[PDB]
RNA sequence: AAACUGCGAAUGGCUCAUUAAAACAGUUAUAGUUUAUUUGAUGGUCUACAUGGAUAACCGUGGUAAUUCUAUGGCU
RNA sequence: GAUUCAUAGUAACCGAACGGAUCGCGCUGCGACGGAUCAUUCAAGUUUCUGACCUAUCAGCUUUCGACGGUACUGUAAUGGACUACCGUGGCAGUGACGGGUAACGGGGAAUUAGGGUUCGAUUCCGGAGAGGGAGCCUGAGAAACGGCUAC
């Protein structure tokens, strides 16, 4: 159904190498705004090099609907991008793969275990 | 008890920060130059004065770059207490920030010319004589400048040069010299100086006259004199410290609002 | 019971379990570091002399000193022998052999001083070699007699490993060097450059409270 | 990796049994004192191209039914 | 406000403490670590004044084994009956001492629709105390610590 883009709270931000603002958009008919869609528009709007350098969160619709406002962060280069924000935000965006870690539990078994073997430990790590 | 406490919580907090009430139960904590209360952390300067962090996380990431400077030296920890009358100066940008009292009782990084950003004030807390027979200043910020002159008492200003170690100008204490508030209730104020009382004892308190001639009082201690009879060695913030009444902040703030 | 023997030259050791009662009957009412003679332990050990070290009790440690026929309980300091510390200041009660020998402890450990004519399977016939050489400076100096101006560095201690090509070195601490001898000459230079800077600073001074307090004296 | 050294572990969290000029509250004093750290000062005056010998981890090797038990021997 | 304060000077004393045998990037710059004294900051320990619920079927408490004071040690991070020698005979109480009860941690606060009040506050913050009961102690800037140790 489209939308209408119009930023606020704009700060140039080179000692982050990005810049940081709210996103403002207005959409009769349609239910909600993708972020791939988004990400699209936003880029030819600022004309951006690269979608990768550009990320978005938040978002909510307000009550009743048409009217939506979420915040938004253009870096420049998306390798600058990937350094300073944190991968949750990167990855629902799905420019980096998630990362599969072990569970909480299982690693704190790890260590205290750890504790009691004193001399070579590294058969402990294999044995859990 | 058994040490000193490590944590600091949100609300327990200062007011003057203005740290929310949700969002956090802890607040940051800053020892330096500057006392707890009578200071202001370079988190809360950096994420909720001038919005160039999001989190907590974010000003670790500014400040490790070593972009960050007070006073022409790098300052690499986060939670470090930039007080009254600090220089602060961020390469990128090329912009300068000298922290003031603002008239309501808060701080505020009042921004400043790069000739003006060389330069700050130290109020004397005492003069004493160190080793050798030495003479030695003592200031508000724990500086410790040595060979003054003979002239220099206690309780008043010295501009200092930071880009070299000594000072260049000093100030006097005296009735005609404009003097700012820096604790109690009548903070951010800034008058001349009409008479001090002595109480042979302790507590020596001021009354002190705004420019539009309302009196009022502070202690000796709140009191930092910044120039001479009319006129100010710095550059001053937003009203100049006035301090406009109630009905009167009402009126300009709803008249501001309507657009 | 099973007397634990010690070469400390060679570098090898190796276990015996003792028949009858006999043989053990020379060790008995005797402290640590005493050399007794090992010829009556059996048949093969001939003209040998033993130094005893220490050992343990069915309880499975004895310490030097503690004195004593029979297992103790003490109050460990840090330094101790038998007590590693977990925490810092941290002494704990642990119960301990005493020093003096009897028959009910399972272990002897003994160390050979003078070997006889005879060989020992386990002891004598093999030499393990020491496996790391001596890192620090004169430490090396002092193994194969240098002076000081033979210079180290070509006198290093480098084992290759197997398969890949590589040598691997200690890297050897308190060498004099180019770094080293220079850190002494900046620090040194602070220290003649603070004292003159300081000195300049009181003769300035000195002339410029002269100047207020003879600008006083024209006030009277 | 492991181990030695450094620093932390005296904060935080939980509870209300004690306790009635005690604790606590506001208000002083410390000329009656200790203070890791932070910030700023200071300081040539007593083989100087460099002093000494042991200790882990590690390797060899045991004890005990059993533990964050640990001994003897050899290196750095 | 005030000293035997800071500081300088004189005459000696001791080793039991400082005056860098340390590390990285690059005639020469920058900063990592160490440690002494002096401020400074985060503190902490004592400390002045004033303040509390019921009870008189609790009226006299305190002391030679510190009760109140004095001199001189000792001890402490320092001040002190804090502790030890001698010496004096004081100190508190009818405005409630001393003792008992509390289903009592204190305060910031909470409920309660005139004003004045009455009852509650284990519990978000700030103090305090404790880690089954008592006691002792090491390490350290800081603990009489308990997710440290020793004993009953």
């Amino acid at each position: 159904g489209a939308f209408s883009l119009r930023f606020r709270k704009l700060k140039t931000n080179p000692l982050l190498q990005r810049k940081q603002f709210g996103v403002d958009i207005l959409h009769p008919s349609r239910g909600s705004v993708s972020k791939k869609e988004l990400v699209e528009k936003i880029a030819k709007q600022f004309r951006v090099s690269d979608s990768q350098s550009i990320v978005v969160f938040g978002l909510k619709t307000a009550f009743g609907g048409g009217r939506s406002s979420g915040f938004a962060m253009i870096y420049d280069n998306p390798n600058a991008a990937k350094k300073f924000e944190n991968r949750f935000r990167l990855v629902r965006l799905g420019y980096v793969e998630a990362k599969p870690t072990k569970g909480r539990r299982a690693y704190k078994e790890l260590k205290n275990r750890r504790k009691k073997v004193r001399g070579k430990e590294k058969a402990k790590c294999s044995g859990a | 008890a058994r040490g000193p406490r490590k944590h600091l919580k949100r609300i327990a907090a200062p007011h003057h920060w203005m740290l929310d009430k949700l969002t956090g139960h802890y607040a940051p904590r800053p020892p330096g130059p500057h006392k707890l209360r009578e200071s202001a952390p370079l988190v809360v300067l950096l994420r909720n004065r001038l919005r160039y962090a999001l989190t907590y996380r974010e000003v670790m990431m500014i400040v490790m770059q070593r972009l960050i400077k007070v006073d022409n030296k790098v300052r690499t920890d986060q939670c470090y207490p930039a007080g009254f009358m600090d220089v602060i100066s961020i390469e990128k940008t090329k912009e300068n920030f000298r922290m003031l009292f603002d008239t309501k009782g808060r701080f505020v990084p009042h921004p400043i010319r790069e000739e003006e950003a060389s330069y700050k004030l130290c109020r004397v807390k005492k003069v004493v004589v160190g080793p050798k027979g030495v003479p030695a200043l003592i200031t508000h910020d724990g500086r410790t400048m040595r060979y003054p002159h003979p002239s220099i008492k206690a309780h008043d200003c010295i501009r200092l040069d930071l880009n070299t170690g000594k000072i260049v100008d000093t100030l006097k204490f005296e009735a005609g010299n404009m003097a700012m508030v820096t604790g109690g209730h009548n903070v951010g104020r800034v008058g001349v100086i009409v008479h001090r009382e002595r109480h042979l004892g302790g507590f020596d308190i001021i009354h002190l006259r705004d420019a539009k001639n309302n009196e009022f009082a502070t202690r000796i201690s709140n009191v930092f004199v910044i120039g001479k009879g009319e006129k100010a060695w710095i550059s001053l913030p937003k009203e100049k410290g006035i301090r406009l009444s109630i009905m009167e902040n009402r009126q300009v703030l709803l008249k501001k609002q309507q657009m | 019971m099973k007397l634990n023997l010690a070469n400390p030259q060679a570098g090898m050791q190796k276990t015996v379990e003792v028949d009858d009662e006999k043989k053990l009957l020379p060790f008995f009412e005797k402290r640590m570091g005493a050399e007794v003679a090992g010829d009556s332990i059996g048949d093969e050990f001939k003209g040998y002399i033993f130094r005893i070290s220490g050992g343990n009790d069915k309880q499975g440690p004895m310490m030097q000193g503690v004195l004593v026929n029979h297992r103790v309980r003490l109050l460990f300091r840090k330094g101790m022998k038998c007590y590693r510390q977990r925490r810092t200041g941290e002494k704990k009660r642990k119960s301990v052999r005493g020093s003096i020998v009897g028959p009910d402890l399972a272990v002897l450990n003994l160390v050979l001083v003078k070997k006889g004519p005879e060989t020992i399977p386990g002891l004598t016939d093999a030499e393990r070699p020491r496996r790391l050489g001596p890192k620090r400076a004169n430490n090396i100096r002092k193994l194969f007699n240098l002076s000081k101006d033979q210079d180290v560095r070509k006198y290093v201690v480098r084992r290759q490993i197997e398969g890949k090509k590589k040598t691997k070195a200690p890297k050897i601490q308190r060498l004099i060097t180019k770094t080293r001898v220079q850190r002494k000459r900046a620090y040194l230079a602070k220290q003649r450059r603070s004292v003159i800077k300081s000195r300049e600073e009181a003769k300035a001074y000195k002339d410029v409270l002269s100047a207020y307090k003879h600008e006083l004296r024209k006030k009277r």
